[PDB]
This record gives structure tokens, C-alpha cells and sequence, in this order.
């Protein structure tokens, strides 16, 4: 008869998964509610854009400080082109997963049910045209992050900490 | 989930802060002549420089003994204010 | 993540409200309902027990801590920018007023350009004219619109339009109150400290800070013993 | 010795104890501390002559709590001062 | 209904059955 | 039923009902003077155990007029209670502080030519010499008081055991059976204060010195 | 009883004839003086009770703690200062505060921990004044009774509402002759029994009269 914090999934005992402040505080959950991923309503491309700008924005880092050529007067060139060679390999790695999920014509299979129960449209992100958008989104968002952090850096050289 | 598992009582932080600088705040007539909270502040302005950490200073041990005092604190003030709510005690 | 409706609807307000003793808020008074802003269960002298009474203290409170914050602003903003560079007459707020009886009159911010005003009678008249139209004008109305609510008219002295949502507009009010509160309780520190130490609030506060301890109010207990 | 401040916190410490077990002030064998810190009455089974019921337990239990505390009071006096 | 009573089971809303809800898609 | 007189733990007989808070002190089975050598010789047939603190020692036959008896007592009860008060007043004095380096005096039996020569009477270390501005007040306040005593009983109140709301506040003696035995505690521990007078007495006019101090001695060597 | 009542004795005696209709005489100290009016409202009556009955209470532990140190003095017991309106500064001697000159009694230095423990202490116990804690719980705000009420003198009403009395009498004639040692202290300068052995000695002169002439505004 406590307060008892936890509670299941959606008040359902027999889903396998629990409610916890982890998973469903209102600061939490406003916080990935509002990612690029979870904002189905927007546009694949758009999202695609925004997650590979930040991802190859994060990226360029580690492999100018880590990558064989930190010592060199290069070092900055060949971390931002490692971070773009990866960047072109994930996505060749979500064209391929979008290829060999998704088939042009389909519904999207993604939950349209909220957890209120507001049956709201499907995620377009779960189809194939869907996936293709955001991969070229994811793309383009990379190269650009890449090429905004290689700028930043060197190019204009602001003073950061470590670099 | 309710979305307050957090019951909030803002008025627990403050009750904290004044039990834990009350007790913090002592001249106590041990080894520690002077009070131990004033060790810690000694420590930040001994440290202000900026772009540097304290490097083995003595400012990690202080520092640690009053934000562990200070949480636990924290911590069973608020199980204290809810457990009257309830009745665990009572 | 869910669609949430019900809310901590003004939690400043209701019986479950916070009171100004916290958890040792047992007796609150049966006419604070918490139905108006800033109410904290407050009244242990008794004072606002007639409504009509308690409206007039409402109105008193409101127009106390609007001018407190005023007040407080107008202390403050004169050292820090005396501390910055600029330079006129003088920094503390208690001896800014007879900068008139000076060789170069009354110079805002050190400036004779700007109003280098001479003579005090002058400016008294000033003040009494266009003091009493503008309270007259709160306490009847003007050219600003006729008096709807005395405290809170609105209308032409809302033009950003932050009072928009009823929710918020009480919010606003909670905010207010605290804020001129606090404005308040520091101007009577301003007066009693500059009665006792004689020195400017900035200044005090710049030498309790060199030496905490040592330097405090305490060291003053002694300046007003009577039997010396 | 006897007028000795060692002697005189012993006694004192032993003397408070012994009273507060008495006189229902700490808990004792026929005085149980709930969670809350109540002292709710039980019967220990033990007979005692003592009017109020402070047993022979009681007594030892008093009399041992009020030396650990007396020895920590002589000890810390005489460290610090 | 889903949330009428104790009852988890219904035919006429199988997502809400089988826990097919989405949890931060905004 | 009324203030700290349902406050049951300190009886001093009785862990439950099983006594009645007066059975011993009283009737034919009580303590006497001798212990378990009183067969009856000097037990008088008048000393039945109706009144605290009946040990039935009538040595030299005192008491065998009823009329002298009641007399008696509450003579014993007077000098028990003032003897108590005495006792403890000569005693929390060198309790607190000690020698007698100013006109203070830790002596019971000095305190009284403190005033009459050197300096006056400075409580804990009000003055002057006169003797006859503390005799004539006290004189009266105790003659008013001694008077207000022998006469004054309210309706039928005992003489000596008032018990109203001024003499016994506190409401001990609302249960009868602890007025019983309360009494036998308070003859018994008057008694106790009288042979301690006659100690502190003794020992002066002997030893000279403070009824402590001659504790002191007596103990550690 | 004789002060409970509408036939009370009155604070203007024979003189007095304007009773207030609120001020009927259910209330201990109930001498009909009500003329600013401060109390028609029964809830502000209620709320101007209480104040007076923490104030008495206060004036009368004031009265006697600001001179039992003076009696003390005039004895031979030793302090930093006797007067109770420089007692208060002997916590910036070197010797701190001795508490009857004894060193090895509280002997405190350091005025912040005083302030520090007082608040903390006095803020739980006014807390608990308000709304109960340790000692019982909150029926009466100025009559609790129970832990506060250990000898049990007021168990029945005829004597608790005596004592009501007595208590409000003492303690207002407390709240008058403190209001009279703080303004004795700011004008005569010297402690209280000290101006009273000033006004034994000569009467005549030594009185308030001699004072009038002290302030005196030339300008
Ligand atoms: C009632 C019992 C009583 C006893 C046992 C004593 C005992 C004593 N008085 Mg004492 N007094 C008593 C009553 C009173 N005396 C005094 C005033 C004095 C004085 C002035 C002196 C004594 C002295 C004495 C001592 C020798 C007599 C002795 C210690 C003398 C003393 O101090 O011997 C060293 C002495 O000088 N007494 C007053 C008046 C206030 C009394 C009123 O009842
Ligand atoms: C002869 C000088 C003398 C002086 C300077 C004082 C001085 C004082 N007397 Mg004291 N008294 C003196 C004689 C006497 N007094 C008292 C009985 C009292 C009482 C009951 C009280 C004092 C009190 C006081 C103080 C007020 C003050 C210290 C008061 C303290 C107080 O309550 N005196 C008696 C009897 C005296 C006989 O000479
Ligand atoms: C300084 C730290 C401290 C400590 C040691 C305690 C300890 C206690 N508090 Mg307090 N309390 C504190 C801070 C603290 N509190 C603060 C800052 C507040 C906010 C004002 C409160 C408010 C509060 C309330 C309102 C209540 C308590 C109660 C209690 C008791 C419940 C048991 C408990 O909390 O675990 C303490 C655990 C132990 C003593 C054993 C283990 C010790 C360590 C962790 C190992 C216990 C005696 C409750 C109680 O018992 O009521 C009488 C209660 O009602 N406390
Ligand atoms: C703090 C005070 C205190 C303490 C430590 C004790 C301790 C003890 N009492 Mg108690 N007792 C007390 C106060 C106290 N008593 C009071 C105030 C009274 C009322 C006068 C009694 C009446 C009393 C009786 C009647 C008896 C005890 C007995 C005992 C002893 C139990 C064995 C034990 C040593 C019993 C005893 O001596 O058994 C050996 C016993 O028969 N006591
Ligand atoms: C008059 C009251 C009084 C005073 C002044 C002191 C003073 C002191 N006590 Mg004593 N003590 C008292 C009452 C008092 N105590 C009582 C009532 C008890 C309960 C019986 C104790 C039980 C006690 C123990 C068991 C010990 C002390 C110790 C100490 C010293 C503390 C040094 C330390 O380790 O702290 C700093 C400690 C920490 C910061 C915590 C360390 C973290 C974990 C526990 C290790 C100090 C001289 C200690 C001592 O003598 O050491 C020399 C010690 O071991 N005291
Ligand atoms: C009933 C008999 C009695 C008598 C005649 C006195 C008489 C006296 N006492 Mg004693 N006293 C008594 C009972 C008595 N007291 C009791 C019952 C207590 C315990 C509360 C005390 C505690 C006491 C103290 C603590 C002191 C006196 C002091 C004094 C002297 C100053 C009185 C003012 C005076 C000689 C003072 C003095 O000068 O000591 C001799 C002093 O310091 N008395
Ligand atoms: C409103 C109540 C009040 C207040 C605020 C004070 C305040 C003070 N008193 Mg006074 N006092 C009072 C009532 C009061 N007293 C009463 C009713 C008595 C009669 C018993 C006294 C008897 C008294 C003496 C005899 C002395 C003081 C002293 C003091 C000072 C030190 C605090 C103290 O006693 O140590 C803290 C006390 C304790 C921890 C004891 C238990 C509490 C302080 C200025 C001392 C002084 O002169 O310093 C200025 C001193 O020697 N007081
Ligand atoms: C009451 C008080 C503090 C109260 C603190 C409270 C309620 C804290 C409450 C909270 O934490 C909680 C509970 C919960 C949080 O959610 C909210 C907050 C609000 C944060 C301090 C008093 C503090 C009072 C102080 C410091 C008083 C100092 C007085 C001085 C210095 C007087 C000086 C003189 O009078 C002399 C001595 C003699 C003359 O000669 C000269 C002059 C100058 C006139
Ligand atoms: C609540 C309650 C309750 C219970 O029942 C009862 C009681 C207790 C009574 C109550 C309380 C109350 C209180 C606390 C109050 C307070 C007040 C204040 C502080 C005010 C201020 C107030 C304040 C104010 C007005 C202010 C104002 C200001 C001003 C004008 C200013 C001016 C100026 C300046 C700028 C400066 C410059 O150089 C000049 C000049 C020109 C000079
Ligand atoms: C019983 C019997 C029986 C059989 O039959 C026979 C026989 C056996 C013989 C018998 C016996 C008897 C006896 C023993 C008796 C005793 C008595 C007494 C002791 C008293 C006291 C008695 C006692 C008393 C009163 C007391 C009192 C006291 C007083 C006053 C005091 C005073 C004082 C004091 C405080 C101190 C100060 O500083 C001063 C003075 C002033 C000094
Ligand atoms: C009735 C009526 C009626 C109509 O309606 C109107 C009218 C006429 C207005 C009214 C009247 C009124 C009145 C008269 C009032 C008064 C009051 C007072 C006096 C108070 C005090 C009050 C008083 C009080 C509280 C007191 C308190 C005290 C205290 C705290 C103390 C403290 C202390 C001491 C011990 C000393 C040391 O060293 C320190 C200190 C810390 C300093």
C-alpha cells in the first residue's frame, strides 16, 4: 500500500518491460521524445540530416587525437577524412539495411499506437523510401558535420582545450 | 508511471543544507582547529586558476567528505519527510 | 512519454499550498484560503481579518514591494557602475541626495550635458506635480484607462502582453510578490546597515567578503551601548 | 580518588542510565522501542521486585550502556582536554 | 475494453494487447 | 487522578494489586522494633499500627494516655519535618563551594556568628551587623505563620495534614491508599533527618569540625 | 468567579463605564481596556491573546534573568558584566563568556556559534509552539497542558482559571517593568537595582526628574 514507484510497462503485467524512472521520467522522456529519431511527424531527410551532423561532428574528434598522424602537421586532415570514410561506410551500411528490410510499396510496420492510446499515423521512417531519404540525409549530414568540426578546428582555429 | 516517483518537496533541499552545514560548520577542538568547511573553501580559492585541475592538492579529500556528508544528508532527509507520509515508522 | 493533462496547477495556490513556517505550518488562518498571490499563511498578529482590511493591506503590499524594487534597483545600479568607472558626485544611495547642495549641482552620471539640475526647490515641485497627478490617476484613473483592478489594471501597462494566459498571469503574480518581497526585506537592510555601519551596501558586502568571520555585524554590537 | 572527575562522570553517567531505565525514559526489558522510537509496554516474564518492573536485567543492561558511555566521556575529556 | 477493468486481453484493440505502443514517438 | 498521582512507579511495596499500598506498616503484621525478637512484652496494647511508622517501642511508656499519643505525634511530625529541612540546609551549603575565605562560611554551626561579628551574611560568598532587623522579621513572619497553623483549619481539615490546594499542590495524597504509605515515608525519613541532627550536633560540640569533612576522615583514613 | 464575568474589577476602577461589548469578561485578564479598538474582531481578539500571553511569558523570564545577575554581583559572585544591557558583549573578551565566572563552566567564544545553535533550537521549538512536536501535540496554542503541565496545578477549572489570572497578572506587571529597564537603560545609562539604590539614597534627586533636561534638542 506504499507508493511503489515502480510499475509495469503501460500498466500491462504481462509486456516485458517495467516502468522506471530510467525509462519514463518527464525529463527523460521529454528528452528522447524530442530527438531527431523519435520526431516522426518531420520529414525522413530532415531527421537524417540533423542525426549525421552531429554524429560526424562527435566523430571527427577521436580520430584527430587518436589516429596514427596525430604527431604529424597533417593530423588534422587525416582525422576529418577517416571520420568521412566512416561516415561513407555507415552509409553504405544503411543502404544496405533499408535494401534488406524494407520493400518498395509496403505499409510502414512501425507501432502507430501511442501509449495513451491516441492511434496516431505510422512512422514513415520504417519504409523503404522512408530509409532512402534518411540515408541521404544521414549523408549529406555527415560530410557537413565533418567538414563544420574540420573548420571549427583548424580552419578558423577557435581555442579549445584539447585538440 | 505518474510522472512524480520524485515526490517534490523542495523545501527537503534546504532543510539538507541547513543540517548539513550546521554540523560541517563546527570548530571542532581536535586536530581540525579550525572547521572543516572552511578547508573546503580554502581549497576552491587556492584553486581558482583556471584551465587546471588540483592535482593531488589537498582540496579532493575535502571536498569528498562534504559532498558525501551533504548527500547523505540530502538522502535521509527526503526518506525522512516521506516516511512520514507513510507509515513506515508509524 | 504520455499526453499529460493534470498538472501542478498553481501549486502556490489552494490549501496544499507552501506556508511560511514550512512544515511547522499547522494554524493557518481560516480566511487565507490561499485564493491571492504570495499567501503563505502569514497573519499571526491578526491583522488582516476583515476582507475589506485585507484588500487594503493587498493593495498597501503591492504598491510597497513595486516601489521597494524600484528602490532597491536604484541603490544598487549607482555603485556598481561607480565600481565599473564611471564617475559623479557619489556611489552610496544615502548620501546621493545632497550631490544638489554641490559646487556642480546634481550631474547624472557625472555628465553636465544630461539634466544638471541646480536648484532642490525646483525639483521638489516637479516631483509634487507629477507625483500627485500620477498616483490620482492610479487611484481614480487618466489618460491610461479608467481603475478595472487597483493593483493589477492592465490594459496600457501591459504591452508586451506577458499577462496573456490566465495560468500564467497568476504564475506572474506569485513571482512578483517574492520578488518585491525580498526587494523589501533588503531595502530595510540598506536603511538599518547604513544607520549602523555608515558605509554603502556594496561596499559592506565587498568587506564581509574579504573577511567573513571577523568582519560582520557582530562587530558592530558595541556602537550603540547607552551607558557610554 | 572518589572526589576524582573520572569518578564523579562514571557515577554520574551510570546514575543517569540507571534512572532513565527506571523511570521509563530508555528502553528496558519490559519496555520495547518500536520503529518509531514509542516505548510500548511487554512482558519479559521476568519477576522482579521493583514496583515500576526495572528487573535484574535491567539493571545490568543500565549499569553496562552507562560505563560504555562514561568511559567514552573520561576517554574524550581527557584527549581533548 | 483495455483499461474498463483488470482485463489485459481484447480482440477489438490487438496493439494495446500485445504491447505494440510507442513509447517516445513524438 | 489528578497531576503525577496516577504516576504508579514509585510505591515502593507493590508491583500490582497483590498489596494494597498499606498492608505492611499497619494492622497486627508489620515490622517492629526488634525484628523477629518482639515476643510480646513490650509491645504495648494501645500500639495497634493504625498511625505511620508504629514499631511499637514504648520503652518508657510515653504515649499509653491516647490523648499524649496524638499529641506526641504530631510533636514527632514537626520536628521531623523542620528537622528535614535543617539537615538539607546545612549540607547543600558546603555542597556548593567551600572554605571560608570571605564572611561566606561552609560551617552550619559558623554561619551563625558570620553576622554578628567582622562582616554580615553574603549568600554564596543582606550584610552589615544587625541582629535585630533579621530577628524582629522573622519573628514575625514565623508567629504569623505559627499562628496561622494552630488556628485557621479550613472546615475539617487535620491540623497536620492540611492537604487543600496550597499545601498539597501536587496531588499525592488524592489516592487514599498512597496517603498511607506516603506518610510512613515522610515519618520515616523525618526520623532519619533527626538522628542526622543529632549526629551533626554531637559530632560539633566532639569534633569541631564540618559534619563532611568529618565524613572525609572517617572514610579515606 | 469574582474577575470572570460581567461584575469584574476594571482597569479605571469606579471610573470606568464604556465596557467594550466583546470584552465580556470569559477571558483571563479581562479588565475592559479596549479603547484603540485593536481587538473587536473575535479571530484578531484570539490572535492578540496569544501574543500577549508569549509576551508576559517572555517579560517575565526577562525580568528575572536581567536581575538575578545584579543580586548575584551585589552578593560577591563575580561575572564579566552584571548588567544585563552589557552582558551581552562580554562574548568579545578574551575570556569569552564564564557564566558566573567559573572558566571551567560554558566559557564560549565565539558569538556565531551561539547565533547558529539558538536559531536551529529556537526555530524547532517555535515550530513546535505552532504546530506540536516532542512535548504533545497543539490543542490550546497557549495552554497545551500534558508535558507542559507536569505537577498538574491546573486539573481542576476553578484553580486553572485562578492561575490564569495570576499568570497574566504577574506577567503583564513583567511587560511593564521591562519596558521600564529598556528605557531606564537608554536614558539613566546604568543598570536597574544600581538606579534603584541611586533613587533609596536620595530620593529627591536622584530620580527621573533629573534626567528631563538631557535631551534637550538645541539642535
Ligand atoms: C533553632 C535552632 C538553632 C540552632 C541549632 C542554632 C545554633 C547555633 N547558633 Mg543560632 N541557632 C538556632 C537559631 C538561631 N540562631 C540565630 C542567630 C545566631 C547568631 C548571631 C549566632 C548564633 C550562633 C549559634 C551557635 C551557638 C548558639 C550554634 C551553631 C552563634 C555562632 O555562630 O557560633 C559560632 C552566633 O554568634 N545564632 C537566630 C536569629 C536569626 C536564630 C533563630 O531561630
Ligand atoms: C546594613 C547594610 C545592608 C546593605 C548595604 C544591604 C543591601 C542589600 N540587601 Mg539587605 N542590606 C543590608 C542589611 C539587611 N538586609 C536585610 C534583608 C534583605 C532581604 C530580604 C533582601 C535584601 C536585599 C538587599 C539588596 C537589595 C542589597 C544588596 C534584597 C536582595 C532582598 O531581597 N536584604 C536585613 C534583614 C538586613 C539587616 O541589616
Ligand atoms: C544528519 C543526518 C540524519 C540522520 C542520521 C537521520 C536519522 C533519522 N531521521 Mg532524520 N532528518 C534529517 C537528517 C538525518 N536524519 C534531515 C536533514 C531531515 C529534514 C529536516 C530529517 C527529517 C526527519 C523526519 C521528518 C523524520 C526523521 C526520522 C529519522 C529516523 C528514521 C531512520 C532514518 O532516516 O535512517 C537512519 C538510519 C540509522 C540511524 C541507522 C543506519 C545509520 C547509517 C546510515 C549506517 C532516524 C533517527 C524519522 C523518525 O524516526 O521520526 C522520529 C522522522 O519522522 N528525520
Ligand atoms: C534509578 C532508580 C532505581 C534503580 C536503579 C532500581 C534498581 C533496583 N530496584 Mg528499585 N526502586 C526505586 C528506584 C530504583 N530501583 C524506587 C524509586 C522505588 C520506590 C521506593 C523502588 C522500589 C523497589 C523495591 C520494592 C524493590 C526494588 C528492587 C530493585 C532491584 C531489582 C533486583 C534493582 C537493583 C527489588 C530488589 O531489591 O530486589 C533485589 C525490590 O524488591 N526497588
Ligand atoms: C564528552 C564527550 C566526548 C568527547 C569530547 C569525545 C572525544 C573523542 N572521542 Mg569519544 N565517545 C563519547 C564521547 C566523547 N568523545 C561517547 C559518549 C562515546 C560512546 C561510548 C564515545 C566513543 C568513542 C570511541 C569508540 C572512540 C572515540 C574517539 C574520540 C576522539 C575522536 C577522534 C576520531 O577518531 O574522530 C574522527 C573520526 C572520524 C572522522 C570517523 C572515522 C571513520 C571510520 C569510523 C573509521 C575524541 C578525542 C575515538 C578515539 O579515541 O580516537 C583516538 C574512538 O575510537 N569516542
Ligand atoms: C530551613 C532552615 C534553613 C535556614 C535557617 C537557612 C539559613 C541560611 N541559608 Mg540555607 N538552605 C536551606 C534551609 C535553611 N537555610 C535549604 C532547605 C536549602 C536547600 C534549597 C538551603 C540552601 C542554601 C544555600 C545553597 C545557601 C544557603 C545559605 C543560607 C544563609 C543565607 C540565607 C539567605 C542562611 C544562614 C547561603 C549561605 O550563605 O550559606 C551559609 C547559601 O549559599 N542555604
Ligand atoms: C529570557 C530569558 C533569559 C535570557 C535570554 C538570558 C540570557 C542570558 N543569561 Mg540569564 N537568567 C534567566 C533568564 C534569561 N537569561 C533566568 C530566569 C535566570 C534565573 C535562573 C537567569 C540567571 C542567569 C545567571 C546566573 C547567569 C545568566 C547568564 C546569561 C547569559 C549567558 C547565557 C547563559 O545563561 O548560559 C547558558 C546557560 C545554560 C546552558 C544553562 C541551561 C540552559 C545570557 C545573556 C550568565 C551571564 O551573566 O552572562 C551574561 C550568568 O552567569 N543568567
Ligand atoms: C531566522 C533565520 C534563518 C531562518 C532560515 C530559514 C527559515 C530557512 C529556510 C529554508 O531552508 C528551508 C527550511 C527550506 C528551503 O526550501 C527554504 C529555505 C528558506 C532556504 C536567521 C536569523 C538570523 C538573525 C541574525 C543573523 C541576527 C543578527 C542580529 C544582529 C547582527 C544585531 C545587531 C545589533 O543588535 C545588536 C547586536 C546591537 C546594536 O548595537 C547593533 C545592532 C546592529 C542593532
Ligand atoms: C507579514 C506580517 C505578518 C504579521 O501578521 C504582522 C507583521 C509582522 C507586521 C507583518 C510583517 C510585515 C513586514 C515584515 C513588513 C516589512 C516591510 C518593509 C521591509 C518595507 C520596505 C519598504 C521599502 C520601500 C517602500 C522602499 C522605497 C525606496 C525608495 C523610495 C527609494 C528612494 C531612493 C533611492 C532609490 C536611493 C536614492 O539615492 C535616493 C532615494 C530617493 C532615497
Ligand atoms: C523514639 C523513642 C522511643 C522510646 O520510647 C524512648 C526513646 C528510645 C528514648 C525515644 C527516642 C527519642 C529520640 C531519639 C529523639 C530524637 C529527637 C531528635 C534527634 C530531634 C531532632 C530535631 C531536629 C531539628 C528540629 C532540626 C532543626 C534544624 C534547624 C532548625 C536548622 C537550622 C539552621 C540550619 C539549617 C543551618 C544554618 O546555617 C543555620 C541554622 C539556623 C543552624
Ligand atoms: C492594552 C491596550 C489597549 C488599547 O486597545 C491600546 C493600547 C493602550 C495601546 C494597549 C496597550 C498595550 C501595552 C501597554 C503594551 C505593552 C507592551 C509591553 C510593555 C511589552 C513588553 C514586552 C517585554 C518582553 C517581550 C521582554 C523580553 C525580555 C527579554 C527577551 C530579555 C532578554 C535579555 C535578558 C533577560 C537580559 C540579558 O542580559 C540579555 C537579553 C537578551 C537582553
Amino acid at each position: 500500500e506504499k507508493y511503489q514507484v515502480i510499475e509495469p510497462l503501460n500498466g500491462d503485467p504481462f509486456i516485458g518491460g517495467f516502468e522506471t524512472p530510467v525509462t519514463s521520467s518527464p525529463l527523460i522522456a521529454w528528452y528522447l521524445s524530442n530527438l531527431p529519431a523519435y520526431r516522426t511527424a518531420v520529414a525522413p531527410l530532415l531527421r537524417g540530416v540533423e542525426i549525421g551532423l552531429a554524429h560526424g561532428y562527435l566523430l571527427v574528434g577521436p580520430f584527430v587525437l587518436a589516429g596514427p598522424l596525430r604527431n604529424s602537421a597533417v593530423r588534422g586532415e587525416a582525422g576529418s577524412l577517416a571520420a568521412a570514410g566512416l561516415v561513407t561506410i555507415l552509409t553504405m551500411c544503411l543502404t544496405i539495411y533499408g535494401i534488406a528490410s524494407f520493400k518498395e510499396g509496403e505499409a510502414s510496420k512501425a507501432p502507430s499506437l501511442t501509449l495513451t492510446g491516441r492511434q496516431k499515423e505510422a512512422d514513415k521512417l520504417q519504409t523503404a523510401e522512408g530509409w532512402a531519404s534518411f540515408t541521404g540525409g544521414w549523408f549529406f549530414g555527415g560530410l557537413s558535420g565533418v567538414a563544420w568540426a574540420y573548420f571549427l578546428l583548424y580552419v578558423i582555429n577557435l581555442p579549445y582545450p584539447v585538440k | 508511471f505518474n510522472r512524480d516517483w520524485l515526490r517534490k518537496d523542495l523545501s527537503v533541499i534546504g532543510f539538507g543544507l541547513i543540517g548539513w552545514l550546521a554540523p560541517s560548520s563546527l570548530p571542532v577542538i581536535n586536530g581540525n582547529s579550525l572547521t572543516g568547511l572552511f578547508l573546503g573553501s580554502i581549497g576552491p580559492e587556492l584553486a581558482h586558476f583556471p584551465t587546471g585541475p588540483a592535482l593531488t592538492s589537498p582540496f579532493w579529500l575535502w571536498m569528498i567528505t562534504w559532498h558525501v556528508g551533504l548527500f547523505i544528508v540530502l538522502t535521509l532527509g527526503q526518506i525522512g519527510f516521506k516516511g512520514r507520509q507513510d507509515g513506515y515508522w508509524n | 512519454r504520455r499526453t499529460v493533462k493534470s498538472t501542478s496547477d498553481s501549486i502556490w495556490y489552494g490549501a496544499d499550498r507552501p506556508k511560511y513556517l514550512g512544515p511547522f505550518s499547522g494554524e493557518t488562518p481560516s480566511y487565507l484560503t490561499g485564493e491571492f498571490a504570495g499567501d503563505y499563511g502569514w497573519d499571526t498578529a491578526g491583522l488582516s481579518s476583515d476582507p475589506e482590511t485585507f484588500a487594503r493591506n493587498r493593495e498597501l503590499e503591492v504598491i510597497h514591494a513595486r516601489w521597494a524594487m524600484l528602490g532597491a534597483l536604484g541603490c544598487l545600479t549607482p555603485e556598481l557602475l561607480a565600481k565599473s568607472g564611471v564617475k559623479f558626485g557619489e556611489a552610496v544611495w544615502f548620501k546621493a541626495g545632497a550631490q544638489i547642495f554641490s559646487e556642480g549641482g546634481l550631474d547624472y552620471l557625472g555628465n553636465p550635458s544630461l539634466v544638471h539640475a541646480q536648484s532642490i526647490l525646483a525639483i521638489w515641485a516637479s516631483q509634487v506635480v507629477l507625483m500627485g497627478a500620477v498616483e490620482g490617476y492610479r487611484v481614480a484613473g487618466g489618460p491610461l484607462g479608467e481603475i478595472t483592478d487597483p493593483i493589477y489594471p492592465g490594459g496600457s501597462f501591459d504591452p508586451l502582453g506577458l499577462a496573456d494566459d490566465p495560468d500564467t498571469f497568476a504564475e506572474l503574480k506569485v513571482k512578483e510578490i517574492k520578488n518585491g518581497r525580498l526587494a523589501m526585506f533588503s531595502m530595510f537592510g540598506f536603511f538599518v546597515q547604513a544607520i549602523v555601519t555608515g558605509k554603502g551596501p556594496l561596499e559592506n558586502l565587498n568587506d564581509h567578503l574579504a573577511d567573513p568571520v571577523a568582519n560582520n555585524a557582530w562587530a558592530y554590537a558595541t556602537n550603540f551601548v547607552p551607558g557610554n | 580518588y572518589i572526589g576524582s572527575s573520572t569518578n564523579l562522570i562514571m557515577v554520574a553517567s551510570t546514575t543517569l542510565m540507571l534512572f532513565a531505565g527506571r523511570f521509563g525514559l530508555a528502553p528496558s526489558a519490559n519496555r520495547k522501542s518500536t520503529a518509531g522510537l514509542k516505548l510500548v509496554d511487554r512482558d519479559s516474564g521476568l519477576q522482579t521486585g521493583d514496583p515500576a518492573g526495572f528487573t535484574a536485567t535491567d539493571t545490568l543492561a543500565c549499569g553496562a550502556l552507562g560505563h560504555v558511555i562514561g568511559v567514552g566521556i573520561v576517554l574524550g575529556l581527557k584527549a581533548t582536554a | 475494453k483495455y483499461g474498463e477493468k483488470s482485463v489485459y486481453f481484447d480482440l477489438g484493440e490487438i496493439d494495446n494487447t500485445t504491447g505494440n505502443w510507442d513509447l517516445y514517438g513524438n | 487522578m489528578t497531576g503525577i498521582a496516577e504516576w504508579y512507579k514509585v510505591y515502593g511495596k507493590s508491583v500490582a494489586p497483590d498489596q494494597d499500598a498499606r498492608a505492611p506498616y499497619y494492622g497486627p503484621n508489620r515490622p517492629l522494633w526488634k525484628g523477629p525478637f518482639t515476643k510480646p512484652k513490650d509491645v504495648p496494647e494501645y500500639l495497634k499500627g493504625e498511625y505511620p511508622g508504629d514499631y511499637g517501642c514504648d520503652i518508657f511508656k510515653l504515649a499509653r494516655l491516647p490523648a499524649n499519643y496524638a499529641r506526641l505525634r504530631t510533636q514527632e511530625l514537626m520536628n521531623g519535618r523542620w528537622a528535614m529541612l535543617g539537615i538539607t540546609g546545612c549540607l547543600t551549603p558546603e555542597l556548593i563551594n567551600s572554605n571560608s575565605t570571605p564572611g561566606f562560611e561552609p560551617v552550619w554551626f559558623n554561619t551563625g556568628a558570620q553576622i554578628f561579628s567582622d562582616a554580615g551574611i553574603d549568600y554564596l560568598g543582606i550584610n552589615a551587623h544587625s541582629l535585630f532587623a533579621v530577628i524582629v522579621v522573622q519573628a514575625l513572619l514565623m508567629g504569623l505563620a505559627e499562628y496561622a497553623r494552630i488556628k485557621f483549619v479550613p472546615e475539617g481539615a487535620d491540623p497536620f495534614y492540611p492537604g487543600g490546594k496550597t499545601f498539597d499542590p501536587l496531588g499525592f495524597s488524592s489516592d487514599p491508599e498512597i496517603l498511607a504509605e506516603l506518610k510512613v515515608k515522610e515519618i520515616k525519613n523525618g526520623r532519619l533527618a533527626m538522628m542526622a541532627m543529632a549526629g551533626l550536633f554531637a559530632q560539633g560540640a566532639v569534633t569541631g569540625v564540618s559534619p563532611l569533612q568529618n565524613l572525609h576522615d572517617w572514610l579515606h583514613l
